[PDB]
């Protein structure tokens, strides 16, 4: 990494590493929560992105790999290309940061793709976990806005957020794109806006996203489309915390698989249960440690009991286990993800130092403070959420 | 990460060839590349190459399944393997200090297995499950159907084997495949690494101390001429009503062998049609609203298959087929041939450049290059060949392979 600040106040962050593939992008604190409803932000930025590239033909002809990632509190755009495409990439990034609303016709196309997201394979289990965690574990009801519209619901263009991107953009890129970015940021207006971004407080709500899944998802006849998903959320820490390595470790102890304690006691434990995973999700100022279970609707309560059984188990944990966890823990996309969050990249030498350096103190501490809370409970399916909640007392 | 020239190959007195290519970085990818896969099978042992790959991974004497698990968990040795129609590899990606354990385990598993009925029978279910999983990706299914109707020869077998085959594979069959395909003379050990050649060489020598040299060299079972492939265009339609209002479609042509002068042109043409992604579609495609598109082109001994596929709504299927045929046609037009070539060439260079930043990708390419080529082709000479490729080379590929040729076609429909 190489930080700079421009003449006009614009932050610029460069990825060190070899030449070959060129990288440019923009990261900025506008996410799904900055629009009145689900998908509003997503479709707005998608529209803007597709206009900025002129056409899919131009994208193709220059061999440019664009990536747009819209999160709850923040979003990023990345472009990857070979040096002979620099002009088109830079110009396309420039158009994206120009404040101009995309034409309605484009919005209507993007709306169509959005409504078809599950069918097209853009709305997988990872995406559903995030949605479930965000509609359940926040005091603020804005976090419930995801990126993928329900079949019954409106999606509107948010032209205000387009005006705001240039006013809060940090630029990102590979080291060899220094000159080109300095000039691009040079063209943005002085000086970047400064808002206070506080991640909303933990609340253990109980919710259902009770919705039919498509049979076909991408090219797969989904083996999970008839099962339910249960998400259990507890508060953890922000990416910048000194406890964040401890929590990464704690997630791997729990672990999980399809067909580690979540594998052995939860996937092994309930028959007709596809998979069970524990993840740690960081936000601007907070975290959510979450455990997810794909099982038959009727099996969710039993599954919860095995997770409670699983939490219990972590106090009396061996060093063989505690070392395995330390062990077990588009690289530009990680550079950008971890550039906003202000932390150390998952691939960096410093990050894996931290992982070696987690005590058993740190882990049991993290366990104690996290599981002290009543979990938030979300269901993709018709399962009564308070029933699963009862399991936790 | 690779400085765009040339590998270094040494042969141990036990006949194991050690090919390394230099790279900058903390990372090292290493393992065994074996010319073993479903092309070299027949009706009676179909599936056996893939089956063997599993058995090998299920541990041997010096490393049972248990010590392999420990090696993942505590010592940072992660074992990867795979079987294509044409080749097989077992590999690990490691930090340089783990070199000796890695070369030891790998040599031991690949070159020294313990193939017993109990491991064989115990593996059957795993392979059955994998076959079910794979059958629920319709892209895999349609890929396979398209091969099946195009090749009466061994390429038309699925890699995993038909359901009945997976069920009938005996320990004798697994043994035999190992005995016939896993010999020093049918494989290479590969290393993409900063470590010097000699350090890898010496490590592999330590690792292969148990291995006795070959007395003789019976003609390799993997020999291309023992498995002549025959493409015949065929058209077949399937039901899958669980797909609902969707169909999958694939269209195939014979493609050139790896060494044909027309191979590179074939790669350029396929690339210029390419794949439709979220934000990119070929200038050649007229209806950019098509739901999806993939293009692949592979060499198989004397033959090969170029294939285009995707899925659309039932209403949109027939349109999809017209779009794909138009797009190919468009390339041959003199108004277009020159732009098609340049954009296709750019595509190929761009695919290259991406592969040259992952040691895993360098490894696979080096392994396959060594096993499947007449003579090793440099990333260097390859670039020259691409660049020297002209409008007439494209015209000629069209002439031998496309114009007036029947394509194979498979449709898998939800309602039809
Ligand atoms: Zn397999």
């Amino acid at each position: 990494c190489v930080s700079s600040v421009l003449p006009n106040g614009i932050h610029l962050k460069l990825m060190k590493g070899p030449r070959g593939v060129c990288s440019i992008g923009a990261v900025f604190p506008i996410g799904s929560i900055n629009s009145p409803k689900t998908a509003d932000t997503q479709v707005t930025l998608s529209s803007k992105l597709v206009e900025s590239l002129i056409s899919p033909k131009h994208v193709f002809m220059h061999q440019v790999y664009p990536f747009l990632q819209v999160n709850r509190e923040y979003s990023y755009l990345t472009l990857q290309f070979l040096p002979e495409s620099t002009t088109y990439a830079i110009e396309s990034l420039k158009r994206f940061l120009d404040g101009a609303a995309p034409a309605n016709t484009t919005f209507d196309q993007q709306k169509q793709l959005n409504y078809a997201a599950e069918q097209l394979g853009e709305y997988n289990l990872l995406e559903k976990y995030k949605d479930l965690v965000c509609m359940s574990s926040f005091s603020n009801k804005s976090y419930a806005h995801g990126n993928y519209a329900l079949q019954g619901e409106k999606i509107d263009l948010n032209p205000q957020i387009l005006k705001e991107i240039p006013k809060c953009t940090t630029l990102v890129g590979s080291i060899d794109m220094y000159e080109e970015l300095v000039k691009l940021g040079g063209s943005l207006s002085p000086f970047p806006k400064v808002k206070l971004h506080i991640t909303s407080n933990f609340e253990p709500n109980h919710v259902n996203k009770n919705v039919k899944q498509s049979s076909l998802q991408g090219s797969k006849i989904s083996m999970t489309s008839s099962l339910s998903i249960m998400s259990l959320s507890w508060p953890s820490c922000g990416a910048k915390s000194v406890e964040a390595p401890a929590y990464a470790v704690l997630s791997k102890i729990f672990g999980g698989g399809s067909e580690s304690l979540l594998y052995t006691k939860v996937v092994g434990g309930v028959a007709r249960c596809h998979q069970a995973y524990a993840y740690n999700n960081f936000f601007t100022t907070g975290g959510r440690f979450n455990i997810n279970v794909v099982a038959e609707d009727r099996n969710l309560v039993k599954a919860a009991q095995l997770v409670r059984e699983c939490i219990h188990s972590v106090e009396t944990i061996e060093d063989k286990n505690l070392d395995a966890a330390r062990g077990l823990v588009k690289r530009f996309n990680e550079f950008v993800r971890s550039s906003y969050l202000g932390c150390k990249p998952i691939y960096s030498s410093q990050y894996k130092k931290s992982i070696k350096e987690v005590t058993r103190k740190a882990v049991e501490k993290a366990l104690k403070q996290t599981f002290s809370y009543k979990p938030a409970v979300a269901v993709y399916g018709p399962a009564v959420p308070n029933e699963i909640a009862k399991v936790f007392e | 990460i690779s400085r765009y020239a040339v590998p270094q190959i040494s042969k141990l007195s036990n006949g194991v060839r050690v090919a390394t290519i230099p790279v900058i970085g903390e990372a090292t990818t290493l393992g065994y590349w074996i010319k073993s896969g479903s092309m070299y099978e027949n009706a009676s042992n179909s599936g056996v190459s893939h089956y063997l790959q599993h058995v090998i991974f299920r541990g041997n004497e010096k490393y049972p399944q248990r010590k392999l698990e420990q090696l993942a968990e505590y010592e940072g040795i992660n074992l990867m393997a795979s079987t294509s129609r044409v080749t097989t590899n077992f590999n690990a990606t490691i930090s340089n200090d783990k070199l000796d354990v890695a070369t030891d385990v790998l040599s031991q598993l690949v070159l020294n297995p313990r193939i017993k009925k109990s491991i064989v029978d115990n593996e059957r279910d795993t392979i059955l499950a994998e076959e079910y999983e794979v059958s629920q990706d319709i892209n895999e299914v349609i890929w396979d159907k398209l091969h099946e109707i195009s090749f009466k020869t061994s390429i038309g077998f699925p890699i995993l084997g038909s359901h009945q085959s997976i069920q009938k594979i005996t320990t004798e069959m697994v043994q035999s495949q190992h005995s016939n395909f896993f010999n020093q003379d049918n494989l290479y050990f590969v290393a993409v690494t900063s470590l010097p050649h000699d350090v890898i060489l010496k490590s592999v020598e330590k690792a292969t101390q148990f291995l006795k040299p070959l007395a003789s060299h019976p003609k390799l079972a993997s020999d291309n001429d023992l498995h002549v492939q025959k493409f015949e265009p065929n058209q077949k339609q399937y039901l899958l009503p669980q797909l609902g209002d969707n169909a999958f479609v694939a269209i195939g042509f014979e493609a050139p062998s790896l060494d044909s002068p027309l191979y590179i042109p074939s790669q350029i043409v396929k690339s210029v049609i390419g794949s439709k992604e979220k934000y990119s579609v070929s200038p050649l495609i007229e209806n950019t609203n098509i739901r999806t598109l993939n293009s692949y082109s592979f060499p198989y001994g004397n033959s090969g298959l170029t294939a285009f596929f995707g899925n659309e709504s039932i209403n949109n299927l027939n349109g999809w087929v017209n779009t794909i045929f138009q797009s190919i046609g468009t390339i041959f037009s003199n108004e277009n041939i020159e732009g098609s070539l340049n954009v296709g060439r750019l595509c190929v260079k761009s695919q290259l450049a991406r592969g040259l930043s992952s040691t895993r990708t360098i490894a696979d390419e080096l392994g396959n290059n060594l096993l499947l080529r007449n003579e090793y082709m440099s990333l260097g000479k390859w670039d020259e060949l691409l660049n020297a490729t002209n409008i007439n080379n494209i015209k000629e590929y069209f002439d031998k392979y496309i114009l007036e040729k029947n394509a194979s076609m498979v449709i898998i429909s939800g309602k039809q």
